[PDB]
RNA sequence: GGCACUAUGGGCGCAGCGUCAAUGACGCUGCCGGUACAGGCCAGACAAGAAACACUUGUCUGAUAUAGUGCC
């Protein structure tokens, strides 16, 4: 069997001056054999500890590894600003190897709500057989967010996308966009479209909807 | 200071067909360590791919792609390769070779990582994007702001650049990152905010730009108004 | 796996010939099976060589082993 490893926490959102603490567990013994990386958006990986508790030449010292048999946490005493990033444990006690599949860290600050805003279709795209319905929640912490569509009050699955920003470099929040996909005559076929955002900074789920056909 | 691995030769490539990456290294020679192969997904996390062993050319492959991958090396050459076969859809991602240290000063960690290179794999011809506003109004104006957009809608392949009047606004704007409609094709909107009472005083245009399919395209967002 | 019992063609008995199987097992003889020292050699373990495997070189285990059964 091959060995898997698996991150806890996915995500994790610290401050500067915090101790972190990144664990990874690999399913079956893979004595020391775990490398652990830093990898900065758009940037190619870089190495931080090998044999699992080896600091590699260069790295800083608050970063440290650690081993409890298959029991593998990377922790950096004291975050510093350029640490927020994703971190990966790797086994290369056998091949194949095997990769964590990340814990991404961010920077963690005051709850904020989201402000939601939603667009119906254009003319210009209507005219072109298909209707794409767009709903903005802007500027919130945590990324945690529910984005529910509903049309004529049902609950919408498989029609839908979403995006996310990274974390904003000057407020730290974030922003999502989920578009809703229709073909033109389903969309004809029903008259209130809506966007439910449920969110850690809200009291209660905020929605923001629109008919068909209104000036 | 002075490894360095260079990536080279990737890029689209057809459904089942074949593209075959570089690895040049340089500040060592590449014949006394193992060489690795990983990738990364778009915007998921690292795959280890494959590896050759110094001295021995004891190669190793992952699961999902055993049979298809052929890695290499060629010390007269200095390089590293990955020939790859009957491509498919899950093979897009951007390929890292790298280079596990010395035993003795960074175990089997790897202490080099080139700069990747890009292989996308599908189905999907360049076309370029369709541009329809998001128009604002109330349903979009929360106090002193109002959020506007466009959308670029079914384009292939990436990237497109998003620019607001011809670059001169920035601030508050955010462009979100691409999604793949099963379709093949990319699709993102870019969402900007302003304050609500410059609706009528300040004109705002979008100029999407998408140089694979060579078309610039200024879509002017007005308010929807009663 | 561990334990306990029990047995013990050199850790490398082959002319070997097969078979499964992709390489050790299995089977089948036939000789020889006397005894011990071997040489040599092989395999596992480990270590180092720019070194996961392979290789080179070094020690080490090869009755402290090997096997059938019983037992948790």
């Amino acid at each position: 069997s091959d060995i898997q490893m698996t991150q806890s926490p996915s995500s994790l959102s610290a401050s500067v001056g915090d101790r972190v603490t990144i664990t990874c567990r690999a399913s079956q013994s893979v004595s020391s054999a775990v490398a652990w990386y830093q990898q900065k958006p758009g940037k190619a990986p870089k190495l931080l500890i090998y044999s699992a508790s080896s600091l590699y030449s260069g790295v800083p010292s608050r970063f440290s590894g650690s081993r409890s048999g298959t029991d593998f946490t990377l922790t950096i005493s004291s975050l510093q600003p350029e640490d927020f990033a994703t971190y990966y444990c790797q086994q290369s006690y056998s091949f194949p190897s095997t990769f964590g599949q990340g814990t991404k860290v961010e920077i963690k600050r005051t709850v904020a709500a989201p402000s939601v805003f939603i667009f119906p279709p254009s003319d210009e795209q209507l005219k072109s057989g298909t209707a794409s319905v767009v709903c903005l929640l802007n500027n919130f912490y945590p990324r945690e967010a529910k984005v529910q569509w509903k049309v004529d009050n049902a609950l919408q699955s498989g029609n839908s996308q979403e995006s996310v920003t990274e974390q904003d470099s000057k407020d730290s929040t974030y922003s999502l966009s989920s578009t809703l996909t229709l073909s033109k005559a389903d969309y004809e076929k029903h008259k209130v479209y809506a966007c439910e955002v449920t969110h850690q900074g809200l009291s209660s789920p905020v929605t923001k909807s629109f008919n068909r056909g209104e000036c | 200071s002075e490894v360095q691995l260079v990536e080279s030769g990737g890029g689209l490539v057809q459904p089942g067909g074949s593209l075959r990456l570089s690895c040049a290294a340089s500040g060592f020679y590449i014949s006394y360590s193992s060489i690795h192969w990983v990738r990364q997904a778009p915007g998921k996390g690292l795959e280890w791919v494959a590896s050759i062993s110094p001295y021995s050319g004891s190669t190793y492959y992952a699961d999902s792609v055993k049979g298809r991958f052929t890695i290499s090396a060629d010390t007269s050459k200095n390089t590293a390769y990955l020939q790859m076969n009957s491509l498919r859809a899950e093979d897009t991602a951007v390929y890292y070779c790298a280079r596990q240290g010395y035993r003795r000063r960074s175990g089997r960690g790897f202490d080099y990582w080139g700069q990747g290179t890009l292989v996308t794999v599908s189905s999907a011809s360049t076309k370029g994007p369709s541009v329809f506003p998001l128009a604002p109004s109330s349903k979009s104006t929360s106090g002193g702001t109002a959020a506007l957009g466009c959308l670029v809608k079914d384009y292939f392949p990436e990237p497109v650049t998003v620019s607001w009047n011809s670059g001169a606004l920035t601030s508050g704007v955010h462009t979100f990152p691409a999604v793949l409609q099963s379709s093949g094709l990319y699709s993102l909107s870019s969402v900007v905010t302003v304050p609500s009472s410059s609706l009528g005083t300040q004109t705002y245009i979008c100029n999407v730009n998408h140089k694979p399919s060579n078309t610039k395209v200024d879509k002017k967002v007005e308010p929807k108004s009663c």
